[PDB]
């Protein structure tokens, strides 16, 4: 496994002691685990080792994975100044999303400020979007945007739903709340607020 | 403070919502108080409360509402009692506001089908009684006395036509007189009043008790007599001994008539404590076929809980007092109760106001048979008017005084 | 009345229960005449609140003359709690329809709605943990052979060798239930009895078949089973009943008993693809009646497996047809089944079970060379290898003739 | 081929099956026979495949008979003998499809279980019907009524001239009508039918339930309020479920109805699965009084096949009918047929030949509603029972006794306008 260019001419006993101190950051030696573990190690066993159980471990695996992919990309300096301090829960669950469409994802989440059950499901907008290919109003609603894809989601929700019901307008008045074009805006308009 | 209030969230389908009302103490800004709400009643962060809304109160000064989302996951299945403690608990005593009144309460669909409900409900009550086209009738016996001589008032107003009468909500087993006794001569007396009449009639027997084993038993034998209906008070006895009379009431096919004895301890003031429309939609999650909703003859206030209780679907109308559209998923509704001021004087309004689909109790005629024939007639005419097209709010007048010429019994309710 | 029971421009509500079907129509009959006809049957055959809708029809690509429906029913229609309702009315008389040639259910998704009237397993895979106190690996077992024709007593011997030589669980066969040559009762003394004796230092169990003629007498085993102190029960659901399944998972849940669903008939139902009921459907049903352990059977198609095993698993499942899921489901914080695998499998499979199931399963494998207890150790050394590896990093399809004390040798020399 | 032998004569104590199966490419029959033996049965406790006669016409599918010993089956339990002989067999690779066809029943097996609740002389002593099919129908609108009005209907029904009325299969409880309800609506109605014609009426209430317990509060109170008989669904629920209530319903004195619901999913293949025949069998063991049999007008053979096999006490061997075992009762009570799907009085002279006295026929829309309904039928059944006991040929004169009794009855004319 790749090591990061710090840690290169340690041994396992000092990987060992840089986790059990918590002496870096979590992109730091979430590699560290990884290598670790080719010498010798289980996580179980780890927990009384280093301390740390296996869910966060393959958390901090993942969250370490999918910063990279986003840092090696276009983007400003900022969000990962930003993932420097408890960004690992939600960075694991924009892990569904191609290096592309990655980037845009952050943006929208950290925005907002969002937790995991809406970074779940916004993820889940995007990667149910493409497979809708034949809908009422689909072309209206972009693809490179999330706040649209979440958009269009809340649409069909409530597209053929009952007559108004404040559910169908409440579920309308949320799909405008997200969006972020101006096709998607005046075309709710024209659904929740006059024909 | 700012993990709690998040001004751009939107609530999930799942999720209980509540609205609260409430004024902060001086030096603490509305935010932070919402945010304190949606902390204390909650928590893991998929535990708690979020704050999403907050606006002022129009007209108020250091008031306003504050919008407060739950996650299902915090909710036993079918329990009111957990789902108040986790509301209501604590928040009431929380120092930085000065009071706090809970407003409105959306139940997820998902958590109401975890609830039994009423036991028959409306439609099935109406049927169960075989009365249909109408509001129904009855009265609280005065003296509020034997057994027998109890029996005998009960046969005759009953015999004279109400379809219900009441026992009072305070007696329930006295030095004066045993529940035991006053069972057995009720139900004589309903027995021979349904021999007479052809009718069904009923009485609310209180089965209110000390004990949960000692509230079964009162309504063992009230059900052993043959009695359709019985009665329990809700708030002093509380929900665990409510629901658990429900049940009992469904498995054997009792109808149930709740009282909300001490609800003003809990809503009358404007500013703080329980409003009691969120009580009435607690009740129809836990039990009940019949509630008092009280008379008014705030109106608007008033209508907002006859809909709640009643209908399949509330759209949310703050002018109504619903903060939240509330989807019942075909659950049945409670039949509303009026009460309190009210003689056949008041006949127009109450059957204009609240349809057919009610209870009216009445209070003292000049001449028992009378006053139960007094009512019969007026609210007989009051429907007949309504179906034919005039208007009870202004031609009520005239109803009651032509029906009054039919019956001398209802002139005579008339003539005072 | 031929169509409108097809509804193309419809969008499901969230509280409805969808249903997807794969049929073949009799030749003269139109796909979307056939989907109408489907949702009707299902359905019918103020009405509009008690009806079905056929909301989209799409052909199976690669397949001539057959196509997919889905169909959508009112919440209003299900009794509260009851996988028997949900089947009579489902899949009661629609397979019997004339104007198709055959039709298979292939999903179906449950509002949450309705997920939330079910009490679930009665623990769960996360409670199982901890009742069992076994993490950080799948759990191992074995079945008895000799199966018939076996004392008490010896049959207890048996269990009490595999126990101790390192399984955690040891399954009675689903052909024994009370025999002349056997009765419950004493099988039941006897393996408590190794249970006790094995019982190390660890939690052991073995799953007592308490399937039974009738509810009664289902109870009166199962009784005895907790009596004994047994941490664990099973039985057939799909030849028992899904009534007699959902008093059982009642009955263990107030009693802390696991539970343990074999699927001991569904052959019957599910192995052709054209007609009858998809596994997947059967289990997302017993997940709502009952079970903490079911068998899935093994892996070593993969796709439609793997679908499922997911299905019953995780809280939030995303629609994917490639892996035959159709609808996207929540369970709404419903605990899920650990599968069990079964069925062709040895300690020299044991690299792929570990990672196709990764850590919340059981594998139940079927003799070794020396007696019973080193087959017992030679699976426990086999799973355990297999875990540190993977827990590694490393690759157990490629270098899992690496990654498999010379009882574990004696099994891999064999084979 | 350990588990064939070509040469072996059955014991008397012998349970036989009777298995078509089509074999992979490369497969002999021969080791696909075995293979069924083996797989079902694991020397005393080994099945032995005796016979795989090929089947007439059909390429590469044979027949397979299998004889397994007694002491393999658990006294008295329809789920051990299934789980024993169907459970995994249809799952192995060297055979394409395999249905079930048939199964023997030894008397030594047979005698260990109870059999109907009461069978089909008891159930007409206790109904007090006599010479004549039994009538009934459903009701429509099936979903969204009240109880109320559902009991409305229910009386209209009764009270026009059925023996008896059926709750829609779908509806146990539901959000719209409750069961607690429904039961007490269907007993007044029953009631009061009952009395204003002086005979026995019921309804088959439907006592299905998610639980054993429910299942038991459902059947009591039918029960309490004198219902002479209720239903159930052997399929969906299972056969523990309908074993328990079976034998409920013999100590309350209850009848017990059966319907057949799910039934396709196993038997409408004719290359896969387990032949209606042998659940058929399995059924007269478990319990049940009146069985769901499904009609002929509205194979021919193989449904008059197991029609007798449920209601005769000792059918021969014939596989022109699909009995492939001669099976022996040994006094054990049958099974009261019941034919539906497609029916109305138009069939009625088919169906009282088809089926003869000892059988219920449950219809369906009449022009002028229920009751007329139900007189139109009544005629019809009396009209065909009595040309049939004169010599009348029911297959050809039958157009002109419907017409004959139509003129009689203005609503059997106004049935017949088709």
């Amino acid at each position: 496994s790749p090591i990061p260019t710090q840690f290169r001419s340690l041994d396992s006993a000092g990987k060992i002691e840089i986790l059990a101190g918590r002496m870096a950051l979590w992109f730091e030696y979430a590699p560290l685990i990884s290598s670790l573990y080719t010498d010798g190690f289980t996580p179980p066993t780890i927990e009384e080792l280093t301390g740390i159980s296996s869910i966060e471990q393959n958390r901090l695996i993942v969250g370490a994975q999918v910063r990279d992919s986003i840092l090696q990309s276009i983007h400003e300096p900022e969000l990962i100044s930003a993932f420097d301090t408890g960004g690992a829960e939600l960075l694991y669950e924009i892990r569904l999303l191609s290096t592309t469409q990655r980037v845009a994802a952050a943006t929208f989440i950290i925005d907002r400020n969002i937790d995991s059950k809406g970074a779940q499901d916004l993820a889940r907008a995007i990667k149910d979007y493409p497979n809708r290919r034949g809908d009422v109003g689909w072309l209206d609603f972009d693809y490179n945007l999330p706040g649209d894809c979440l958009s269009f989601l809340y649409y069909r929700q409530s597209r053929e739903n009952k007559n108004p019901s404040d559910q169908r307008t409440s579920m309308l008045l949320q799909a405008l709340g997200v969006a972020e074009s101006e096709k998607a805006k005046n075309r709710l308009n024209t659904e929740l607020y006059g024909d | 403070k700012l993990t709690y209030y998040t001004p751009d969230y939107t609530p999930k389908d799942t999720d209980l919502l509540a609205a609260f009302r409430f004024s902060p103490q001086p030096g603490v800004p509305a935010d932070e108080a919402g945010a304190a709400i949606a902390a204390e009643s909650s928590t893991m962060d998929r535990y708690k409360g979020k704050c999403y809304h907050i606006e002022p109160v129009q007209g108020e000064e250091n008031s306003y509402f504050a919008f407060i989302a739950y996650p299902l996951d915090l909710f036993e299945e079918g329990s009111v009692t957990n789902i108040l403690t986790s509301i209501v608990g604590n928040v009431f005593g929380f120092k930085a506001i000065r009071s706090l009144r809970l407003e409105d309460i959306r139940f997820p669909v998902a958590l109401v089908k975890t609830f039994q409900g009423p036991p028959h409900g409306i439609q099935v009550e109406r049927d169960l009684l075989n009365k249909y086209g109408r509001p129904m009738l009855g009265c609280t016996i005065k003296p509020k006395l034997s057994a027998k001589n109890y029996g005998r008032a009960v046969y005759e107003c009953l015999r004279g036509g109400l379809d219900f009468t009441k026992d009072d909500e305070n007696i329930n087993s006295q030095p004066f007189q045993r529940w035991r006794d006053r069972f057995l001569f009720v139900a004589d007396a309903i027995h021979k009043s349904q021999a007479e009449t052809g009718e069904i009639k009923g009485h609310y027997l209180n089965v209110t008790a000390p004990t949960c084993e000692e509230m079964m038993k009162r309504a063992e034998f009230a059900k052993e007599l043959g009695m359709p209906i019985i009665m329990h008070d809700f708030l002093t006895a509380g929900f665990t001994a409510n629901t658990t009379l429900a049940k009992w009431c469904r498995d054997n096919g009792v109808l149930l008539h709740i009282h909300r004895a001490m609800h003003a301890v809990i809503d009358r003031q404007r500013n703080h404590g329980i409003h009691f429309r969120v009580l009435a939609k607690c009740l129809r999650l836990s039990g009940g076929d019949h509630l008092h909703s009280g008379t008014v003859v705030d109106k608007a206030s008033t209508l907002g809980f006859v809909d709640l209780m009643r209908e399949d679907h509330i759209e949310a109308d703050r002018s109504r007092g619903v903060f939240f559209t509330q989807d019942w998923a075909s659950m049945p509704g409670v039949l509303p109760v009026a009460s309190g001021g009210i003689h056949v004087w008041h006949m127009p309004a109450l059957v204009e106001i609240f349809g057919d689909d009610s209870v009216l109790q009445f209070g003292g005629h000049p001449w028992n048979a009378p006053g139960a024939t007094a009512n019969r007639v007026a609210l007989e005419a009051c429907v007949q008017a309504r179906n034919e097209g005039r208007d009870l709010y202004r031609e009520g007048g005239d109803i009651l005084r032509e029906a009054g010429k039919w019956s001398p019994e209802l002139a005579a309710a008339l003539d005072l």
